[PDB]
RNA sequence: AGGACCGAACCGACUAAUGUCGAAAAAUUAGCGGAUGACUUGUGGCUGGGGGUGAAAGGCCAAUCAAACCGGGAGAUAGCU
RNA sequence: GUUUAUUAAAAACACAGCACUGUGCAAACACGAAAGUGGACGUAUACGGUGUGACGCCUGCCCGGUGCCGGGAGGUUAAU
RNA sequence: CUUUAAUGUUUGAUGUUCUAACGUUGACCCGUAAUCCGGGUUGCGGACAGUGUCUGGUGGGUAGUUUGACUGGGGCGGUC
């Protein structure tokens, strides 16, 4: 649900909430966390590799199961959960012979709901099928690029991909970036797409919202000095630059895409 | 005003101690032309 | 390169000439596979006495064997029993090691590696055609007819 | 480091003249690539960085008089 | 409930005066701003100089920063005093 | 809210929001002669860069030039 | 010689298939109470990708330097 609050003060009056009710009121799955110290964007060499990264509040990682390798093993939805590492929500699953894992949430997903995985499965949503089980035209999540993997693609919230052609041996996938990808037919996928799906809604309200939710606050180039930017300098807010990123190579229209590997997987780009 | 000397006998031994010099070469180094010029105190430490 | 050859090449099979090869080519098949041997003014002489003619026959019982055991089966037709979905979408795709793994229990004794699929990797439920490749120039014909239970 | 394991080649450090003579210091680097190679005397691959040339002495000299020199070398492959 | 209000501790440093061989190599006195948060603080770690870090001032990096400090090339060079 | 510790606390910076653009994941990108890390135990409702800066009404005309993206007849064009 | 057509030859651009080089930040087993690494088995890619030498283009991202004298101060103008 969306809810958005009254304006009772600057910094609440944009806030627009996205309350679940359904969510679990209660602390997590102990036996499935495991810490996750944050980085702040530097690396092995205790550089800023990635900026506009750090602070944030302290949030446990949860082992989300993507392989979904318990084949024939009718599983029962415990509850849904928040978890702060997804944009979208994540099911405590209770496997029949009585253990309990985290899976991805589809749309129409809920408490009580039956899931199974492998090729002697339904078409109901949440179910975990191969491609070349799954009927062309469907629309499928968390799917795989290489069997075994675990899944890659379609895992934010309300994301999904369908099937468009299916040429023997090979899948063709759209990608909600309108990207045509080739993938290995045995490889994994599951039936429905994430939910979640008004994570747009919301809009965090004010400027400290998204500082404990991990961003650093950014800093224009026009701003900066002429040493430590390519733009910068001037007085009275000059440009007079094409533009480019802060180490010289220039954004705004010039593809980076050079892999020469995958692109035999590549049908159609972006558009 | 805080000076910029903050005394701390933990961050000073594992900053310039015997043992903080010996670990990589340089400091190794610093050792050795300290002996050499003959220095009473080769480090610090109590 | 010069190398003499040992098994019988489709296209510069001679047994033993001296014809340029590429260098790439022996190091990569030719050696690891004992096809040939490297022989610069050195092996040549072994080659003309200890393995011009002897070396001929331990070649052809080889080749003997091979046919002789790959016309075990009389019956040259293989059934297996799949819990094929419903109207077709069988339950999951199968390569070479079931197969040959019932072969080996029941038919001919043969190894992994010998099982070629030309037509697919037998998807479809039904009969199809399976070529196995024994020898460089012997192909063997088998019927698989897979039942849906 | 890359150092090929047959000829002993290193990298060497060297200038580039330019057209106007003008100088900077560069580095050839030897082609070593990292091939695996079938020795009959323990019937396995042997895994080894060598360069061009020295995949050539392989293919001429004796795959196991290279390995035999390579052990008096010291060096373990 | 609140980057909500008034206001001490705490953090900050807008105005004035004093002090400029001062008590102090930026302080005191009287007012002033924030004060449940993008807050503040202790301890210990990480980022090393054509680099770091920077809610961005060429600011900060041991009272020094449009390129720190120490030693060396080095008795650099000085058509200048 | 932040900033020129030690003459400038502001109209400057940041800001939620908006837009453009790159990136199909061995992602782009960054630190590294490399390995390997960060991005992220994330994967397009995500991430990087750039500009603008709540919200309201809007955001017009021009593709010559300089960039960027796509095409390809012909010309020119290194090593070899 | 102008103008044609078989077989064999030097072949090279182009396309298809295969795997044994090579790739695998796919899976499983072992060393090994080990997310590294190595080996084995297998799958997927595959003579591409990637790397070395040579070479064209791009390249203030970075570096080393230059940017005259006369002159009723200098600059501008003019002059040499």
């Amino acid at each position: 649900a969306v809810v958005k609050c009254k304006p009772t003060s600057p910094g609440r009056r944009h806030v627009v909430k996205v309350v679940n009710p359904e969510l679990h009121k209660g602390k997590p799955f102990a036996p499935l966390l495991e810490k996750n110290s944050k980085s702040g964007g530097r690396n092995n060499n205790g550089r800023i590799t990635t900026r506009h990264i750090g602070g944030g509040h302290k949030q446990a990682y949860r082992i989300v199961d993507f392989k979904r390798n318990k084949d024939g093993i009718p599983a029962v939805v415990e509850r849904l959960e928040y978890d702060p590492n997804r944009s979208a929500n994540i099911a405590l699953v209770l496997y029949k012979d009585g253990e309990r894992r985290y899976i991805l949430a589809p749309k129409g997903l809920k408490a009580g709901d039956q899931i199974q995985s492998g090729v002697d499965a339904a078409i109901k949503p949440g179910n975990t099928l191969p491609m070349r089980n799954i009927p062309v035209g469907s629309t499928v999540h968390n799917v795989e690029m290489k069997p075994g993997k675990g899944g890659q693609l379609a895992r934010s919230a309300g994301t999904y991909v369908q099937i468009v052609a299916r040429d023997g041996a090979y899948v063709t996938l759209r990608l909600r970036s309108g990207e045509m990808r080739k993938v290995e037919a045995d490889c994994r996928a599951t039936l429905g797409e994430v939910g979640n799906a008004e994570h747009m809604l919301r809009v965090l309200g004010k400027a400290g919202a998204a500082r404990w939710r991990g961003v650093r606050p950014t800093v224009r180039g026009t701003a900066m000095n002429p040493v430590d930017h390519p733009h910068g300098g001037g007085e009275g807010r000059n440009f007079g630059k094409h533009p480019v990123t802060p180490w010289g190579v220039q954004t705004k229209g010039k593809k980076t895409r050079s892999n020469k590997r995958t692109d035999k997987f590549i049908v159609r780009r972006r558009s | 005003m805080k000076r910029t000397f903050q005394p701390s006998v933990l961050k000073r031994n594992r900053s310039h101690g015997f043992r903080a010099r010996m670990a990589t070469k340089n400091g190794r180094q610093v050792l050795a032309r300290r002996r050499a010029k003959g220095r009473a105190r080769l480090t610090v430490s109590k | 390169m010069q190398v003499i050859l040992l098994d019988k090449v489709a296209n510069l099979g001679s047994l033993g000439d001296q014809v340029n090869v590429k260098a790439g080519y022996a190091r990569n098949f030719l050696v690891p596979q004992g096809k040939a041997v490297p022989a610069t003014k050195k092996n040549i002489e072994f080659f003309e006495a200890r393995r011009a003619e002897l070396e001929a026959k331990l070649a052809e019982v080889l080749a003997a064997a091979n046919a002789r055991a790959e016309k075990i089966n009389a019956l040259e037709t293989v059934t297996i029993a799949s819990k094929a979905g419903d109207e077709g979408k069988l339950f999951g795709s199968i390569g070479t090691r079931d197969i040959a793994d019932a072969v080996t229990a029941a038919g001919v004794e043969v190894a992994k590696s010998e099982v070629r699929l030309p037509n697919g990797v037998l998807r479809t439920t039904g009969e199809h055609e399976v070529s196995f490749q024994v020898h460089s120039e012997v192909f063997a014909k088998v019927i698989v007819n897979v039942v849906a239970e | 480091s890359r150092v090929c394991q047959v000829t002993g080649k290193r990298p060497v450090t060297g200038n580039n003249r330019s057209h106007a003579l003008n100088a900077t210091k560069r580095r050839f680097l030897p082609n070593l690539h990292s091939h695996r190679f079938w020795v009959e005397s323990e019937k396995r691959f042997v895994t080894l960085r060598v360069s061009a040339k020295g995949m050539r002495v392989i293919d001429k000299k004796g795959i196991d008089t290279v390995l035999a020199e390579l052990r008096a070398r010291g060096e373990k492959y």
